[PDB]
RNA sequence: UGCU
């Protein structure tokens, strides 16, 4: 709401119509305000979150926006127009519940520790859980139906995605377009881009005798043709092209547009896709011996989209539908009206975005044409079963797979979940391992400018690709450097390159959250700026010895520094999964030996919030503790201070309970012992009567006479009186 | 064909032999200067802007440290990417808008990279 | 079954030659081996084993 | 590891700055060049460089097949036409290099001359890769097709007049939207033709053997003594770190650095805010020797008073005007009385009890606790102690301030007296 | 239903809805004015009208259904948003309540004072 | 092996002569004639004898 | 995998060693070594892993794989095939389990856990289909059974 | 049992190897009889089970071999007479394999649907030498087709049959005696029976589809039965065999 | 089930009401049992939880000593309340004539 | 969405 609105509206600031030139909508700058309720007789009033579910309404703030057009060549600006309403989260920037004291809250009948982040559409409230996916722009080796190694990369931009194959189905490589009739030789797709010869084809190839053996029929089935120059690889690719020279510009121009469209051409030089395919051929040679398949259960392969992407590209399409509609009636209405000028404002729509907004919220179904997604389940009714079932809720994560096939490699348990997700935190059921749950110490990182960390690694000696042939990619001591699936170039002596982003990292002159990860089987060094990717801290170990010390911690307590202190002196520092892959970490100092160059913070973090609350689960089994979490999603409890004023359609509460006696941190950290769900009771580990057989258990009638267990059920009741079209009403 | 270091390459192209060699070097986007009388501001400072005559001393450490001295910074210089391929460095001169003269000054074999030593720029202050 | 929670259904027939046949063919005391292999299902268990 | 040989210099010409390229054949091994090779001309432009050059090849040797080259020059070529051939003879003897061009700025890259004791470096100005080009295909096939429209018509021994009088096709020029004209700049048929529109220009080929390269091979060095100092290449380790990463552009938020990026007196405010018990000399090891005692005690009397040594922030300064409990609500005043009774109890006595201090402010135990945990612990049978113990060396160094401390606090005394009636 | 309609009405009850969407009015009021609208549209004086005729037409059946819920709407931003003058969109107004007869609630002080004071 | 024409870099081929074989390129005159004899081994991996099991 | 079968076949000793000492040291009127030996809930297996020391986490009936490059986690050493960096769990429910002990159980718990949710499914469906092919043959009064045709 | 059956791993038979689909999948695959069956099984019997030697000769004669397998380096030779491929057998391997091919039976397996190559192309001059000179069959095809050659040449079947990929000498340790029979994980259990050494009465196969149409219904039934028998003890579980009876 | 997590928590319990202390049950760490078994001997009771108990029903003491101790119970949402169904004759459904 |  503070900056990604701001881009998609500069983005679509201007809008014009093609019919009668020189008349246009400017907009200038976008406003979304403070919470506001429609009620009045148009008259804005604060309204809190709890009048909103009280009285059935959403809690939404208008959209305002200035802007500039012309009416009859002359000028006319506006500047404060609503055009919509955008949902307002709950404990945001925005939010009237930000920046109270409880004292505050009680006022306006709102619980403090409320975790908030959800939002309130027609009463009910709706959670927008984090999805799962693969990340973009990189290449994937893996077996295919029938089982032929292969290879596949999904480039996507900011305008389309399209996924691209290669396969060695005959020993050759085809390469495989959903824009192609059919599949094509590479040497073809070489030669068309510009590289002809067919040595420097096998140079940037490679140079091994191996993957000569290899390529060789590649190279026979492309001489048995008579392809031999870029115009005819083109005319035979245009001739290969399907229907949306004429058919060679068109195949030039899917060559440089729409296959891997990742891979930027500054005007029509395919250099890098060229180097860019070359690698994905010599990454797949090397695959085709030793099975070093990649696995895709891999998280460091994973994104995470928090609900500001999905709210940002909805508002986006949601805008180009406002402007294409607008545009539409423009044209519609100035040719043909009449001498009076026609402007925007008596057709622009402020209930469009409004009800767009509230469906996609409410249904959970998103629908996006312009990118072609068509999502389910995005949204989910916020269970108040109890404060724990909410807050355990709130730090969700669904899959892409959706339940799909019972694959169980990503329901499995992988070892990439260490720090970021919870092991033992899992529904029990159909939903077993593609409903995870965030852990109790982690972050999820954000999109940089990628522009210092670009200039620090051209300044650090990495040769350009252009300068030189494919042939290095070939020696052992050459290791490619790729950003964000972009090949950087390539550089020598990788320790080098590495040691000094991490202290430049270190230091500050390059944002904590930019990972750098080195692979050596590949001789690859990624270096990841993108948003979602999950990151967790670590204290910086140098010469067996922690930079953190007591007096750090003392100054810590007593208050002389905090977090982002200890981030900046180069004590603290953030990790991905691709980092850690590569750096060693220490469980404990006892631990810590020559080769290390991390610690851990704490151990029990590992679990999530609703496996906080179980006491020694490490002397229990793990189906044990995922039956606990289930459980405990829907343990019987108070739910917050404003429980009493609170009218959900169900609702359960204790009459006495009371805080465990055994408390983990994590309860302390979460305040749980401020809402506990449940009762301690003089248990008796026996047999008695032989009415507990199986799991069952004896209570006492006097122990539940005296109050124990006494439990209160609330249910609502609504009913509705509308006044329908003709002037009559329910009585 | 074992990979050269270039103290090495030094020595033996200084002491094992006398001819001289044309190498080719890649220095970073900006060098620690100040274009001299440039109409400025902070902005790049490449070689076509500084003058001719000594601009920097190249030092040889223990252990196979190869430093250049280009002022107050140290920048260290490592072997590059080992081309095999044909390089022939040549000098277009267009002496006149009509007709030039193309002269071979001689072929390249090896590559240097200079690079800033961030480390030290770091501890310094 | 475990008793932890497990809902389970109850049909009252309404025939007598209904209720004879569910009598008879599946009577508790007539069911209590497998027809897999004859080995007897309905024995003791836990609390009474021991 | 000192520099105990090879201190070789460094120098700097600019005579071949801008007529200095590099020309690479990445399918040519370094081991084969193009001396024996005689050139006949090179076609290059000024502006986009590009260049093609144009060679001559044997034939007389056993490594060319005469019989190919007829069939080739045929292909490419016409019977006896001759106004427009790509070979003079019926044989293929010129070879055609094509340029590409790596990057667009090469100022990083320089030429590096080594003589005995001394390294020149030499600018370049463009960067090129040479490769082998097809465009004799090209226009074979170009041929073909004229060829095979001439049989189509010839198809017939006798062609009669055709009556193909040229109808005036005159399209519009239409106007053409912003889309359709940014898509057609776009084109790389418009990038060709631009390119193309520059005009070539003819160069001849001097071969390394030639004396002429020997000739011009001195204009690498530079006239100049051995020692001189640059008056330029004189930046701090830091000027040249800003250069080369130049910048984008509770009540803990800001962090060490932006607290000392902010004036002394704010620095302390946040400082007091924030810890609430810090002794005088932890205070100036905080901020740092560089700043005077003086201005430090100047800047902490406003926002702290002095207690048992120590220096405890205003209540003022924790709850504004403004704010209030965010326990029981009541207003910042009351809270800040309690705080400054809570503190002259401290000052009077080590040992200060919580439940006569509920008893006097007639506060909520919440608020107590928290006015005794913000500058005291709990201790055993004794009720709640000072956080930090009694400094005075202070106390000796600075009489004045403990006087003017003193006296204030006997007015904070006599206004408590005033207020809660004691 | 919804076939036997010409274009022409087809436009009026699209410019209702669309002054309906921009002035925030709810559903319930969509569906009255456009309910009022079909009512005044089954006469022929104002099915052979005028196209100002039929734009004020869409106005007043607007201003109906915005009074009929005590609902404060000043004529003036009517006819601002209505492109129109307010000779014939009154002359027009008075033509359509005599050829109708529909109730016409006078507009109350206290919700007009309401809505203008929250304009400063 | 595979060789490539030093003239363009294509890809060379084997065929008969007039006098001997030789190594030629489909897009130029260019030929090579073999003088003495010229092996590509590649030493395919055995089967290894697969002891019993058990 | 002769290293890996060695390995595990030292882990086994080692567990079964150790499950032994636990049974003889164990006295009697003990209540989980009474109901092991009357059979009525849990066995020797268990009261080992309990007391004396878990068995080795097996994953698809093999060693925990390595989730990243050349290791399972990065808190030990690349191309390290020590018991207790890849699944080995030396100490036991009663003194308590390391954070990697743990995170392998858990492994191994969630991986039988698909395993049945994949199974019920798979079985309901063959026992369906195996249930409309069979339900037509009936034994006939003079001992001979015969379809429905 | 199918819901009984936990779907374990680790159950070789006892030779820690040779993965073969047991439980639910297998259960399925029987009741499904499939053409093609994943993991085929076939277990033979030898008439000199005591003989380790005789027990390499047979599987040696059962299993194919490839050319490429047993030959030391394959060279494309171009004399500036001729271009032919010149392949160097390992008689060494031959032997310590016991595998009777030689040079004539080599030749004798060339020729056979590798592009029609005539017997005049291949030829023998040493004794481990075998010498390739192909030629142009004008269907878009010229000499330069020795390259197709160096690529499906070393993938021929010299000694062995086809369908088998991978036979093994299992042993049973009997303390009465130890004896060797062969694990054939192919599907052609005709070829196997009618190999040289094979006592073909008492030859097994886990195909219920190869062993209908080889050794006929009945026999079908019987390896049903024994098959299904089988899986469900390896589970620990029983059956009465009359259930598997009657689903024959 | 090997639930020996149940057993500690519940001698933390007990030690914990004893001592007026709330014991922690943190991951990998925590109060162990020597503490706990510490303070219950300090407080006169068994090191291992397990006490004299006496029949309530026959009223002479058991053979067994019984493990008491406080276990932190919750009450979970299924009630049988809720969970009760009976249906008569009731209604169908238009399409098919079924309940 | 939860439950066995
Ligand atoms: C849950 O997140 C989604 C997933 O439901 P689906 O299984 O995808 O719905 P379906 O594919 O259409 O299943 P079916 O074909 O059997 O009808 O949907 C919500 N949800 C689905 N089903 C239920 C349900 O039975 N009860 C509740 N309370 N929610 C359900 C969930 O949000
Ligand atoms: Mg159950
Ligand atoms: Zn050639």
């Amino acid at each position: 709401i503070n900056v990604e609105i701001k881009k998609i509206m500069k983005a679509n600031e201007k809008v014009t119509s093609d019919a009668d030139p020189m008349w246009y909508l400017k907009y200038l700058n976008i406003y979304v305000g403070l919470p506001d309720v429609e009620e009045s007789f148009n008259v804005t009033r604060p309204v809190s979150p709890h009048e909103c579910r009280l009285r059935d309404m959403t809690y939404s703030a208008p959209i305002t926006v200035d802007i500039e057009y012309t009416r009859g060549s002359q000028r006319i600006i506006r500047n404060a127009l609503p055009i919509g309403r955008m949902p307002i989260m709950l404990r945001s920037s925005n939010c009237v519940l930000t920046g109270k004291t409880p004292a505050e809250f009680a006022k306006l009948n709102e619980c403090p520790l409320d975790p908030g982040g959800y939002f309130i559409v027609k009463g009910v409230e709706k959670v927008i859980l984090i999805q799962e996916q693969l990340s973009k722009n990189r290449i994937i080796v893996e077996a295919d139906r029938k089982g032929a190694v292969g290879a596949s990369v999904t480039s996507s931009t900011h305008e389309k995605k399209s996924r691209t194959n290669m396969a060695v189905k005959q020993g050759r490589f085809y390469l495989r377009h959903n824009t192609l009739s059919e599949d094509i030789p590479i040497v073809i797709i070489f030669k068309a881009m510009g590289v002809e010869s067919d040595q420097e084809i096998v140079q940037m190839i490679g140079t091994e005798e191996h993957v000569m053996a290899a390529f060789g029929p590649s190279l026979e089935e492309c001489q048995k043709a008579q392809i031999f120059t870029q115009m005819q690889a083109l005319k035979y690719i245009g001739n290969k092209v399907r229907r949306q020279k004429t058919k060679i510009e068109e195949a030039r121009e899917l060559l440089a547009s729409t296959i891997l469209t990742h891979v930027p051409v500054k005007e029509f030089n395919f250099r890098a896709k060229c180097i860019y395919t070359a690698v994905m051929v010599r990454r797949v040679i090397l695959a085709q011996g030793d099975n070093k398949v990649d696995d895709r259960d891999y998280y460091g392969n994973k994104r995470l989209e928090l609900a500001g992407q999905l709210l940002s590209l909805l508002f986006e399409d949601l805008f180009k539908k406002f402007n294409s509609e607008m545009k539409k009636i423009a044209d519609q209405v100035i040719p043909k009206q009449r001498a009076a000028q026609f402007d925007v404002v008596k057709h622009m729509r402020q209930d469009q975005i409004t009800n767009g907004m509230v469906n996609a919220i409410s249904t959970g179904n998103w629908s996006l044409k312009r990118f072609k997604m068509d999502r389910q389940g995005v949204t989910q009714v916020l269970s108040r079963l109890s404060y724990i079932s909410a807050l355990g809720m709130m730090t969700r994560i669904s899959s892409q797979f959706e339940k799909t096939r019972k694959v169980s490699g990503p329901r499995s348990l992988q070892p990439s979940q260490w720090g970021m997700l919870c092991p033992s935190d899992t529904p029990e059921g159909e939903a077993c391992g593609l409903v995870k749950n965030l852990a109790l110490m982690t972050h999820i990182t954000t999109d940089m400018e990628d522009g210092p960390i670009v200039k620090l690694a051209s300044n650090l000696g990495v040769e350009d690709v252009n300068l030189l042939c494919g042939e290095e990619l070939s020696y052992p001591n050459v290791f490619l450097v790729f950003l964000n699936g972009n090949i950087l170039g390539v550089i020598r002596d990788h320790k080098k390159l590495v040691n000094t982003f991490r202290l430049m990292r270190r230091a500050g002159y390059i944002n904590e959250f930019v990972s750098i990860s080195t692979n050596l089987t590949d001789r690859c060094v990624y270096i990841s700026s993108d948003g979602g990717r999950l990151c967790r801290p670590y204290i910086i170990v140098k010469k067996q010895k922690p930079a953190v010390t007591n007096k750090h911690m003392e100054e810590l307590a007593q208050g002389y520094r905090n977090f982002e202190d200890f981030l900046h002196e180069s004590l603290v520092e953030y990790l991905d999964v691709n980092e850690e892959n590569d750096c060693n970490i220490a469980l404990y100092e006892h631990t810590i030996n020559k080769d290390t160059t991390h610690l851990e913070i704490e151990p029990f973090t590992l679990l999530g919030v609703c496996a906080g609350l179980i006491p020694y689960p490490h002397h229990n089994q793990s189906p044990r503790n995922t039956y606990q979490c289930a459980m405990g999603k829907q343990a019987m409890g108070t739910i917050g201070y404003n429980q009493r004023n609170r009218i959900d359609t169900l609702m359960y509460l204790l009459a006495y309970p009371q805080k465990p006696m055994v408390k983990t941190k994590t309860i302390e950290l979460i305040e749980f012992e401020k809402l506990p769900a449940g009762q301690n009771a003089t248990v008796a580990v026996m047999s008695y009567s032989g009415y507990d057989i199986e799991d069952a258990l004896v209570l006492n009638k006097a122990s539940l006479d005296r109050g124990f267990g006494r439990c209160l059920v609330y249910k609502n009741a609504k009913c509705t009186l509308k006044r329908y079209t003709n002037q009559t009403f329910d009585k | 064909l074992p990979k050269d270091v270039s103290v090495a390459e030094l020595l033996r192209e200084l002491s094992l032999t006398k001819e001289e060699e044309l190498l080719f070097l890649q220095l970073p986007d900006t060098l620690p200067g100040q274009p001299p009388t440039q109409d400025i501001a902070e902005n790049a400072c490449t070689l076509a802007d500084l003058t001719e005559g000594q601009v920097g001393k190249l030092l040889i450490r223990k252990s196979g440290r190869v430093q250049l001295l280009l002022g107050k910074v140290t920048l260290d210089v490592t072997m590059g990417t080992a081309c095999s391929f044909l390089q022939e460095l040549v000098s277009v001169g267009l002496g006149d808008s009509r007709t030039g003269e193309m002269t071979v000054l001689g072929h390249v074999k090896h590559k240097l990279v200079c690079s800033p030593d961030f480390e030290s720029l770091l501890d310094h202050k | 079954a475990d008793f932890d929670g497990d809902e389970m259904n109850l049909h009252l027939p309404q025939t007598e030659e209904a209720k004879a046949e569910a009598l008879v063919l599946m009577g508790t005391k007539a069911n209590l081996v497998t027809p897999r292999n004859g080995e007897p299902l309905i024995a003791a268990i836990q609390d009474f084993l021991t | 590891d000192d520099p105990v040989v090879q201190e070789i210099d460094v120098y700097l010409a600019k005579s071949l700055a801008e007529k200095l390229y590099l020309f690479q054949y990445p399918v040519r091994p370094a081991s084969m060049t193009y001396d024996d090779i005689p050139h006949l001309s090179a076609k290059i432009k000024p502006k986009q460089q590009k260049v093609e050059l144009e060679m001559a090849i044997d034939t007389l040797n056993p490594n060319y097949c005469r019989s190919k080259g007829e069939q080739i020059a045929l292909n490419v070529d016409g019977a006896c036409a001759d106004e427009t051939s790509t070979y003079s003879s019926k044989l293929m003897d010129k070879q055609t290099f094509c340029s590409s061009q790596t990057t667009s700025n090469t100022s990083r890259y320089a030429a590096a001359l080594y003589r005995q004791g001394e390294l020149h470096l030499t600018p370049l100005h463009g960067i090129l890769q040479l490769r082998p080009s097809f465009s004799y295909l090209d226009k074979a096939d170009a041929k073909h097709r004229e060829r095979e429209a001439a049989n189509e018509a010839g198809d017939s021994s006798q062609d009669e007049a055709e009556d193909d009088v040229k109808q005036i096709t005159v399209r519009f020029s239409r106007p053409e939207s912003e889309q359709a004209r940014q898509r057609r700049v776009q084109s790389y048929e418009f990038l060709q033709k631009k390119h193309a529109e520059e005009p070539w220009v003819h160069l001849h080929y001097y071969g390394l053997r030639d004396s002429r390269s020997e000739h011009e091979r001195q204009y690498l060095l530079c006239p100049g003594s051995s020692g001189v100092e640059n008056t330029e290449l004189v930046k701090s380790p830091s000027e040249y770190l800003m250069m080369l990463m130049p910048p984008s552009q509770p009540s803990n938020v800001l962090s060490m650095a932006q607290l000392r990026t902010l004036p002394l007196a704010d620095q302390i405010k946040i400082l007091m805010k924030n810890v609430k018990v810090m002794p005088f000399a932890n205070l100036m090891s905080l901020l740092g020797p560089s700043i005077d005692s003086v201005a430090v005690l100047r800047g902490i009397q406003k926002v702290a008073m002095l207690v048992q040594g120590n220096w405890v922030v205003k209540s003022d300064i924790l709850y504004p005007k403004d704010s209030s409990s965010p326990h029981s609500g009541v207003p910042a005043e009351v809270l800040c009385r309690g705080r400054d009774f809570v503190m002259w109890k401290f000052t009077q006595s080590r040992w200060v009890v919580r439940k006569e201090v509920a008893t006097v402010t007639k506060l909520c135990a919440e608020d107590v606790k928290d006015f005794l945990e913000h500058m005291a612990v709990v201790r055993i049978n004794k009720g709640w102690e000072f956080i930090l113990p009694y400094d005075g060396e202070f106390i000796k160094k600075h009489p004045d301030v403990v006087q003017r401390q003193h006296m204030l606090w006997t007015g904070i005394q006599a206004k408590l007296e005033k207020v809660y009636n004691l | 239903e919804n076939e036997q309609v010409s274009r022409s009405q087809q436009r009026g009850l699209r410019r209702v809805r669309d002054l309906c969407r921009v002035l925030q009015l709810p559903p319930t009021f969509e569906d009255t004015a456009v309910a009022y609208y079909q009512q005044a549209y089954r006469h022929s004086g104002i099915r052979a009208a005028r196209l100002q005729k039929k734009e004020v037409l869409v106005g007043c059946c607007v201003l109906i259904t915005c009074r009929q819920h005590n609902w404060p709407l000043t004529m003036g931003a009517i006819c601002t948003l209505l492109y129109a003058d307010l000779d014939v969109f009154s002359s027009t107004y008075m033509q359509i309540v005599k050829l109708l007869g529909l109730d016409v609630p006078s507009l109350c002080l206290a919700e007009l004072v309401k809505t203008y004071c929250s304009s400063f | 092996m595979l060789l490539f024409c030093p003239g363009c870099g294509n890809g060379l081929i084997v065929e008969e002569g007039q006098r001997c074989h030789r190594f030629a390129c489909n897009t130029c005159p260019y030929v090579h004639n073999i003088t003495r004899k010229v092996t590509n081994r590649k030493y395919p991996k055995l089967k290894e004898v697969d002891d019993v099991l058990g | 995998e002769t290293l890996e079968a060695l390995i595990l076949k030292e882990l086994s000793v080692i567990r079964d060693h150790a499950g032994s000492a636990c049974l003889r040291e164990l006295d009697k009127s003990n209540s989980p070594l009474t109901m092991a030996l009357c059979g009525s809930k849990g066995s020797f297996i268990n009261i080992s892993q309990m007391i004396a020391c878990v068995g080795q986490q097996a994953i698809s009936g093999s060693r925990v794989p390595d989730g990243f490059e050349n290791r399972s986690l990065p808190h030990f050493e690349k191309h390290s095939k020590l018991p207790a960096a890849k699944g080995f769990v030396a100490n036991s429910f009663y003194s308590g389990l390391t954070p990697t002990e743990f995170f392998f159980h858990t492994m191994a718990g969630r991986e039988g856990l698909v395993d049945t949710a994949v199974k019920t499914a798979e079985t309901g469906y063959m026992q369906r289909r195996l249930v409309k092919s069979l339900e037509d043959l009936c034994s006939q009064y003079d001992l001979t059974v015969r379809s429905s045709t | 049992p199918g819901t009984q059956m936990t779907l374990k791993t680790f159950h070789f038979a006892g030779v820690a190897s040779m993965n073969i689909t047991l439980g639910v999948p297998r259960i399925k695959e029987i009741i499904n009889a499939s053409k093609a069956i994943s993991t085929p099984i076939i277990t033979a019997q030898l008439d000199k089970d005591d003989d380790a030697d005789y027990a390499r000769l047979v599987k040696g004669r059962i299993e194919k071999t490839l050319l490429g397998e047993i030959s030391e380096y394959i060279e494309e030779v171009f004399l500036p007479d001729d271009c032919f491929i010149l392949v160097k057998l390992s008689l060494e391997r031959i032997r310590l394999l016991r595998l009777e091919v030689n040079a004539e039976t080599v030749r004798y397996s060339i020729c056979t649907s590798k592009l029609r190559v005539k017997p005049g192309d291949v030829a023998v001059h040493g004794e481990a030498v075998v010498c390739v000179t192909p030629r142009e069959n004008s269907k878009s095809s010229m000499y330069y087709v020795l390259q197709f050659l160096k690529e499906d040449l070393p993938k021929v079947v010299v000694q062995g049959i086809p369908e088998v990929s991978r036979a093994v000498i299992h042993i049973d340790e009997q303390s009465g005696k130890e004896k060797y029979k062969l694990l054939v994980e192919g599907d052609n259990l005709r070829a196997v029976m009618a190999t040289h050494g094979v006592k073909g009465t008492r030859t097994t196969s886990n195909n219920t589809y190869e062993v209908e149409k080889t050794l006929g219904i009945e026999a079908a039934r019987t390896t049903i039965i024994n098959e299904i028998q089988y899986t469900m003890v390896n589970h620990g579980m029983s059956i009465d065999r009359r259930h598997v009876m009657l689903l024959s | 089930r090997m639930t020996v997590g149940k057993l500690i928590e519940l001698l933390a319990g007990k030690a914990g009401v004893l001592d007026g202390r709330f014991h922690y049950g943190t991951a990998f760490g925590g109060s162990k049992v020597k503490d706990v078994c510490e303070d219950l001997v300090r407080h006169g009771y068994n090191y291992l939880g397990k006490d004299y108990v006496t029949s309530g029903i026959t009223g002479e003491p058991l053979e067994a000593y019984i493990y008491f101790g406080p276990v932190y119970y919750q009450k979970l949402k299924h009630m049988v309340l809720d969970k009760m169904h009976a249906r008569a004759r009731g209604p169908r459904a238009v399409l098919t004539r079924q309940p």
